[PDB]
């Protein structure tokens, strides 16, 4: 089906504790494959997936070179933002950036991205048209005007339409063993009496990949939208994910609840019931 | 400034099985800023050799991290995750529950 | 592979 590649960067100033820390990671779908941390002993972009290790020295030398310069630019940008916001040099601030592309089953560009956030809030973003910008405030408008005059959109567009999709396709072929394999969730339901009047029904989904998943409880076939505790999809640490959904049920009515699991790895959506 | 408290989830990589080696995980997400202290504990004591993923963030820009460590559970030993964050007036401690 | 062009805000 569809696939994506993303590069994530975040710089955090720490006044009086050296230069801003810079950390960037790369992903293809939900798989981390590259990383760079400025605080590392001898800072270099490192592989984090088997299928990227085959890349030669020129690849890594270039990536490393690129990450270091970005670290430098983020530093200059952090200073600029202090001005744009009339802020002190004494406080810590955060500059975040993400860019990447999405391609469909035909390996063709579906969507391209490039957005920035300052201290957790939206700052400036390249529009889906890959040629226009959206600034969140007047400070970000300063940037929009500089980028429109420098025609940054065109350079980004060129990359997103070309290299981005072409290297992604390359990574997809080289890591197809894992990147093009959906791991369906292994599921089951648990029962935990809470008192003589009620019990907890918990629907589990484990070892699944990718992360995208739908888990829902139904009471007499009606979605318990406003009565379902749903934890955030979490990583198992082995590359797969986990998740669960729970509902407090009146004891004796357990059989009126059904769990529904939807996942790219399942030929059909699953429906489970608590069966003692 | 807008500060977001971290969500905490302490669980094992595989279904708990006393005497069988596993991995204890403490996933912290949805927090901002990125400055954060995380410790895994065994019977109230901090565990050495704990590793963690490199800082990353979700669509809403909030940060997430995975702290982990290999361990062999028992019916006796207690495991928990202790987190510190500017949004926290004091260290939050979430006990491990093999059923969550 | 990452974009090469370096840009400042």
């Amino acid at each position: 089906g569809s696939h994506s590649m993303r590069y994530f960067h975040t710089s955090v100033s720490r006044p009086g504790r050296g230069e801003p820390r810079f950390i960037t990671v790369g992903y293809v779908d939900d798989t981390l494959f590259v990383r760079f941390d400025s605080d590392a002993a001898s800072p270099r972009e490192e592989p984090r997936a088997p299928w990227i290790e085959q890349e030669g020295p020129e690849y890594w030398d270039r990536e490393t070179q690129i990450c270091k310069a970005k670290a430098q630019t983020d530093r200059e940008d952090l200073r600029t933002l202090l001005r744009y916001y009339n802020q002190s040099e004494a406080g810590s601030h955060t500059l975040q950036n993400m860019y990447g592309c999405d391609v469909g089953p035909d390996g063709r560009l579906l969507r391209g991205y490039h957005q920035n956030a300052y201290d957790g809030k939206d700052y400036i973003a390249l529009n889906e048209d890959l040629s226009s910008w959206t600034a969140a405030d007047t400070a970000a408008q300063i940037t929009q005007r500089k980028w429109e005059a420098a025609r940054v959109a065109e350079q980004l567009r060129a990359y997103l339409e070309g290299e981005c999709v072409e290297w992604l396709r390359r990574y997809l072929e080289n890591g197809k063993e894992t990147l093009q394999r959906a791991d369906p969730p292994k599921t089951h339901v648990t029962h935990h009496p809470i008192s003589d009047h009620e019990a907890t029904l918990r629907c589990w989904a484990l070892g699944f990949y990718p992360a995208e998943i739908t888990l829902t409880w139904q009471r007499d076939g009606e979605d318990q939208t406003q009565d379902t505790e749903l934890v955030e999809t979490r990583p198992a640490g082995d590359r797969t994910f986990q998740k669960w959904a729970a509902v407090v049920v009146p004891s004796g009515e357990e059989q009126r609840y059904t769990c529904h699991v939807q996942h790219e790895g399942l030929p059909k959506p699953l429906t489970l019931r608590w069966e003692p | 400034m807008i500060q977001r408290t971290p969500k905490i989830q302490v669980y094992s990589r595989h279904p708990a099985e006393n005497g069988k080696s596993n991995f204890l995980n403490c996933y912290v997400s949805g927090f901002h800023p990125s400055d954060i202290e995380v410790d895994l504990l065994k019977n109230g004591e901090r565990i050495e050799k704990v590793e963690h993923s490199d800082l990353s963030f979700s669509k809403d820009w909030s940060f997430y991290l995975l702290y982990y460590t290999e361990f062999t559970p028992t019916e006796k030993d207690e495991y928990a995750c202790r987190v510190n964050h500017v949004t926290l007036s004091q260290p939050k401690i979430v006990k491990w529950d093999r059923d969550m | 592979r990452r974009i090469y062009d370096l840009i400042e805000l």
